[PDB]
């Protein structure tokens, strides 16, 4: 009774953290989606011709003169660059939130039940 | 026993970026879209190598078609080592379990 | 297929004779023991009706049927099991004889019922009060053992029998659920049954010079480990991976060494004096230096006892089940007026005795260490089961079938129903009575009838209970003979006799089914 | 495939050989049946049903008898042993004559022409019993419960069946369904004793109660059945998108709550304290019931709530959005959760609906409990039979030889072909005399005559033989009685089967 639930408790806590670790990190990948959308928001907001201080490399940054607002990237495919339209990229800047949020958010109730599966073992392990 | 766990890392090894593919696989459908969605309105690039390669639709069109196909191709290499590693660790499980029990 | 009409009956009653036959003398001083290399296949030795039943593999359904109902009465009686089997077939024949003559078994079954009660009614008439004294305790204990073993071995045990039952009357307990603690000694000699008013353990453990003679008995009976598994365990057995099984054992001997020091002051708190004897009893093993240093404290300590022992010692010694070796109250730890670790054969048997409760009381049988030692054991326990009935009822009656004829003299002559339809079953009923005395006597000697008429005439003369003398095969008054049934047994028998012989008489069919 | 005159004779054989051995097991006097198995299993029974299980049937007629055997067993569970004895006779009588006199059909219609004449005779021999007099029921019951031969603590608790079943008599359907048993819902009490085992009103709720889920003791406050339909509506009557992120947790789970709070109010408005909600509960539905500190008991079974819908006798809510105290928590009601022996036992009592009462069963053990309940099960079935038709009928051959004449008198009257089926069917009635003459162990042929002699003037009105008295007797002088309910049922039952198997000449794979 108790030792098998001392042994079985091992994996369920990982199944917790398997789901706990994964869901938290996709918001980080969503950060860039609204970012690039917002980075494209204020991009179209001001104009072409504003100075752009853009990352050169660590401990440094390089200036630059913006000649294109409507020229904006999307990362889809595999290693691929699609420079898109200001609204196009925004749409995918937008839409890449939508699909990733689905894979992300689904993980939270499964987080609970793995603990509810572990917590159930905890009791029967303690009882 | 280590025999239980032995081949599962080699297993999930080939499974690791194969999973990464299957998002790229999904986005390969999207780059097919976003290539078809790009008539040239804004530049199309296969980013391959630390050099940015100036690229074209038809240059990336077969490519993203080739990528998606290839991004299905690292699936089968794991499917090769899928049943390699999970099956032989399936025999190993009984081998040193009883010997250590013995 | 099926077996219907008469066939549902014959095979049942035909089986009920050879069954009845073989054990016709399993019973009385005429009783003869039987073995089995057959039923369970082993080397086995047994005398009793219900007990020889279960040992065999009995594929005939009826053979299994009485075993149930007999076991009920077998419980309290312990004899008469073999008996009740005999009268039922003796009954079944007459009813069969009617259906052989032709007749209806249910109106025949209907014929038992007044007669049974009439006999029951007669059973309180014939029950004569001999209240409980060793004589009645002797003569019932022997006649039971005279049934179950030698009259020799009967009177050999009849001492040991009355031995424990004196303290159960100190308990005023009409039954013995303790003092039935029995120890079976390794010896050459069967007959030696040693009364110990306390218990006995085969232990005193692995160490001597523990003061194995304890005059002031202070008993810790514990399951705590002063020794334990060396076996590889993780989940409780051998784990798939080897190493995690290892971390457990290094806390074993340390736990054991510590409890040694705990017993030191547990000797000092309890006693402080080796002159006040302390006894440890472990349900598990005990390491040598435990017992060795426990021998240093003026303590004898007994590893690996049993649950009855622990409880019986918790009872008899006023002892404990207490779980610890830490300093404990001496008044908790029970007492015996004397304790000694005795040795006959290889093992050192602790005789614990004069215990606070003379409650669980050892009758210690020596013996060949055989099925024979097993044989001599089971009977004396039933010899009690006889005399407990004698302790149960106030009415103890002459045995050797003394009651049987007088009933047939009582019952049949006037029709107890004053009605033939029942008298049919009654005439069947009152023939069942006679077999045991008349079968044993004729087995032991002169016949059923010419002996019957002697038991009959003297009943016909007196109505007093003249039993059988099985020392001959002739009747005598079983009062003086000492063979004494109680009212309980004979009460119980007609119940176990009739109700099983009735419903089976009324089987309207039998079928292999599924 | 099995077909033809074989199956015809097979319709005889099966139902015959079934019924054959079983009449010996009929009657308070009954000749038991032994079983043995190649498995060794031994069975001593007067019980056809129990026999009807472990026996094997290689003929579907023998199998379909078990079916129609369970029919009466579905119905009552006694007389099943009896029903099989009727048709098994019939086909073994009319057919081989009349099927070699060539017809399935004639006796079929004559089975009805048999079925009615019983009913005809039943309107005479069956004479009304009143439920007002307990013994007048209980003497049948005392006769019915001693059938299984425990009169000990069954009998006094059979008053409880004489009460509970009679007091769960309710629901006139307009042809008056009221006569019934099932609404009586047995209580299971560890501890207590059949002495202190006595009805409480409505239904005493043991089943889901191992512990109070409904207060402790509630007198006026309403025990309330909330039945599904307590799940939320995020819209007005609708449900929109559910909780996803921050303010949906607020807004949506609030949208869920209002509709239910709206559902909640209508419960609290009728003043409950305990509220038993079966499945279809919201935690939204409870917490305002918690806001009114009115316990909402969730996720508990239906019959149990129907027990509770019979316990205070409230209904089950058919429109949980608009609620009434007339709906649930009717009358004043009661709820009392009592530990008797081990277990807390919810008693929802003071029942509205025509009373209602359930059998309180208190054994010391559950055994001394169970022995009573099994014979109690006879009463509560005979109670409903007395409830069904409260006409006590003389037992024994009293009905048998009566209908037989009236059938043969109907043979004399009708003088058709079916006169012969009557004389074939009227022959089936003599079973009970033969059964009883068997079970008494007397000579039937005199008693056959003597019972025809009992019908020659008395018409066997109360006079059958009773093998249990062994003689031809008035059943008023023996006080032997059954409702016309149980008679015709058992009577009609095998008649149908006598039609049934006779219909079947063919088996096809």
């Amino acid at each position: 009774n108790l030792p098998q639930l001392e042994m079985l408790k091992n994996q369920l806590d990982q199944e917790v953290e398997f789901l706990s670790t994964s869901i938290a990190q996709l918001k980080v990948v969503q950060t860039k989606y609204v970012e690039a959308k917002d980075c494209l928001n204020v991009l179209n907001k001001s104009n072409e011709g504003k100075e752009l201080l853009v990352p050169l490399t660590s401990s440094m940054y390089v200036p630059g003169k913006l000649h294109d607002v409507e020229h904006v990237l999307i990362d889809v495919g595999t290693g691929y660059y699609v420079e898109k339209t200001a609204e196009d990229a925004k749409d995918f800047f937008k839409r890449k939130i939508d699909f990733l949020t689905k894979q992300m958010e689904k993980i939270q109730p499964a987080l609970q039940e793995k603990h509810a599966m572990k917590q159930a073992v905890m009791e029967m392990m303690s009882q | 026993v280590e025999k239980y766990q032995q081949l599962q890392k080699d297993l999930s090894k080939s499974m690791s970026g194969r999973q990464k593919l299957e998002a790229q696989l999904t986005e390969n459908n999207i780059v097919k879209e976003e290539l078809a969605l790009l008539d040239g309105s804004n530049v199309v690039f296969k980013l391959l190598g630390p050099v940015l390669v100036k690229q074209e639709l038809g240059e990336a069109r077969a490519t993203v078609g080739k990528r998606l196909d290839y991004i299905t191709a690292e699936i089968k290499r794991y499917e090769s080592q899928l049943r390699d590693l999970e099956r032989q660790s399936e025999q190993q499980r009984e081998t040193l379990a009883q010997l250590q029990q013995e | 297929e099926v077996a219907r009409a008469q066939a549902a009956l014959a095979v049942n009653i035909s089986a009920a004779r050879g069954l009845q036959d073989v054990l016709r003398t399993n019973l009385g001083p005429k009783g003869t023991m039987k073995m089995l290399v057959s039923g369970a296949g082993d080397i086995k030795l047994t005398k009793d009706g219900n007990v020889l039943l279960h040992e065999m593999q009995i594929q005939h359904p009826t053979a299994s049927l009485i075993a149930k109902v007999a076991t009920a009465q077998d419980d309290i009686t312990g004899d008469g099991t073999t008996s009740n089997v005999l009268i039922i077939g003796e009954l079944l024949k007459q009813a069969d004889l009617y259906i052989s003559e032709g007749l209806h078994p249910r109106i025949i079954t209907e014929g038992f019922e007044a007669a049974k009660e009439k006999a029951l009614q007669f059973l309180e008439e014939v029950k004569v009060s001999r209240e409980m004294d060793r004589e009645t305790l002797i003569d019932v204990a022997r006649t039971s053992l005279r049934t179950k073993v030698h009259a020799e071995l009967a009177d050999v045990l009849t001492e040991a029998v009355v031995d424990s039952i004196l303290a159960i009357k100190k308990q005023d307990e009409p039954i013995d659920l303790f003092m039935i603690e029995i120890m079976e000694m390794k010896h050459k000699s069967e007959t030696d049954t040693s009364l110990i008013r306390g218990l006995v353990l085969d232990h005193g453990a692995r160490h001597p010079d523990m003061k194995k003679r304890v005059e002031d008995a202070y008993i810790l009976t514990c399951n705590v480990s002063l020794e334990y598994e060396k076996t590889e365990v993780n989940s409780g057995f051998f784990y798939k991976s080897a190493e995690e099984r290892e971390k457990l054992v290094k806390a074993e001997r340390k736990f054991i060494e510590d409890r040694v020091k705990k017993i030191i002051e547990l000797k000092r708190k309890v006693c402080g004096d080796s002159d006040k004897g302390f006894v440890v009893i472990n349900q598990k093993g005990i390491d040598p230096f435990s017992l060795d240093a426990l021998s240093k404290e003026g303590i004898v300590a007994l590893r690996r006892a049993k649950r009855r022992n622990m409880e019986r010692l918790t009872l008899a010694c006023g002892g404990v089940a207490l779980n610890s070796f830490d300093d404990l109250s001496p008044d908790c730890l029970g007492h015996a007026g004397l304790v000694y670790e005795y040795t006959l054969g290889e093992e050192k048997f602790t005789f614990i005795e004069k215990c606070n409760n003379p409650r669980s009381v050892t009758l210690l049988i020596k013996g060949p260490n055989k099925h024979t030692l097993t044989q001599i054991k089971d009977a004396v326990r039933d010899g009690l089961r006889a005399v407990k009935n004698a302790i149960d009822d106030g009415c103890v009656v002459p045995g050797a079938g003394a009651v049987e004829v007088a009933m047939a003299e009582a019952l049949i002559k006037h029709k107890p129903s004053v009605k033939g339809r029942a008298q049919l079953g009654v005439q069947a009923f009152a023939d069942a009575l006679l077999i045991i005395p008349k079968v044993l006597a004729q087995n032991s000697g002169f016949d059923l009838q010419e002996t019957l008429v002697k038991i009959q005439a003297e009943h016909s003369e007196s109505g007093q209970l003249v039993g059988v003398d099985l020392n001959t095969g002739e009747p005598m008054v079983a009062a003086e003979v000492g063979v004494w049934d109680n009212y309980c047994v004979k009460k119980q028998l007609l119940h176990s006799c009739t109700v099983i012989a009735t419903n089976i008489l009324l089987v309207d069919e039998i079928m292999r089914a599924g | 495939r099995e077909s033809g005159r074989k199956v015809q004779s097979g319709n005889i054989n099966a139902a015959k050989t079934i019924a054959d051995i079983i009449r010996t097991c009929l009657g308070p006097k009954s000749m038991m049946k032994m079983l043995l198995d190649p498995m060794g299993g031994i069975v001593m029974t007067n019980d056809g049903n129990a026999i009807l299980r472990e026996i094997q049937v290689q003929h579907p007629a023998a199998k379909s008898m078990i079916e129609i055997s369970r029919t009466q067993d579905e119905e009552v569970g006694d007389g099943t042993t009896s029903v099989i004895i009727l048709a098994g006779e019939m086909l073994s009588v009319a057919e081989h004559f009349l099927e070699q006199q060539m017809h399935p059909t004639v006796v079929i219609s004559a089975y009805r022409k048999a079925l009615d004449d019983m009913i005809s005779t039943l309107k005479k021999i069956s004479i009304p019993v009143d439920i007002s007099d307990s013994d007048m029921m209980l003497n049948i019951i005392n006769s019915s419960i001693t059938t299984k031969a425990i009169s000990r603590w069954s009998s006094l608790a059979c008053n409880i069946a004489l009460d509970a079943v009679k007091m769960v008599q309710f629901e006139e359907n307009g042809r008056k369904e009221i006569d019934i048993k099932k609404y009586a819902r047995v209580e299971k009490i560890p501890g207590g004793i059949i002495e202190d085992s006595c009805v409480l009103r409505g239904v005493m709720i043991n089943k889901d109660v191992t512990h109070p889920r409904m207060r402790r003791y509630i007198k006026n406050p309403r025990i309330v059945l909330l039945d599904s339909s307590l799940e939320y509506k995020k819209g007005e009557s609708q449900t929109d998108i559910e909780i996803t992120r921050e303010e949906d947790f607020t807004r949506i789970l609030q949208m869920e709550e209002e509709y239910i709070q709206q559902l909640c109010e209508d419960i609290i408005q009728l003043k409950p304290d305990v509220v038993i909600t079966e499945k279809g509960i919201s935690d939204l539905a409870q917490h305002y019931l918690m806001r009114a500190n009115i316990t909402a008991i969730r996720r508990v079974r239906k019959t149990d709530n129907n027990r509770i819908a019979r316990a205070c006798g409230a209904r089950i809510v058919s429109r949980p959005e608009e609620l009434r105290e007339d709906d649930v928590g009717t009358g004043a009601g009661l709820l009392e959760i009592k530990k008797i022996g081990d277990e807390y036992f919810t008693f929802i009592t003071d029942c509205k609906d025509p009373k209602a009462c359930t059998i309180l069963l208190r054994g010391a053990s559950k055994e001394i409990l169970s022995e009573v309940e099994r014979n109690l099960q006879d009463a509560m079935q005979v109670c409903r039979n007395v409830l069904l038709d409260p006409q006590l009928v003389p037992g024994g051959g009293a009905s048998e030889m009566a209908v037989a004449h009236a059938l043969t008198e109907k043979s004399k009257a009708m003088t058709g072909v079916e006169q012969w089926p009557y004389r074939a069917v009227a022959q089936a009635l003599e079973v009970i005399p033969r059964t009883l003459i068997q079970n008494c162990g007397a000579s039937t042929i005199r008693l056959l005559t003597s019972l025809r002699a009992k019908h020659t003037q008395e018409n066997c009105e109360t006079w059958g033989v009773n093998g249990e008295t062994g003689t031809l007797v008035d059943m008023k002088e023996l006080g032997i009685w059954e409702p016309l309910a149980v008679k015709l049922q058992t009577y009609k039952t095998a008649v149908e089967t006598a039609v049934l198997l006779l219909r079947i000449d063919d088996i096809v794979s």
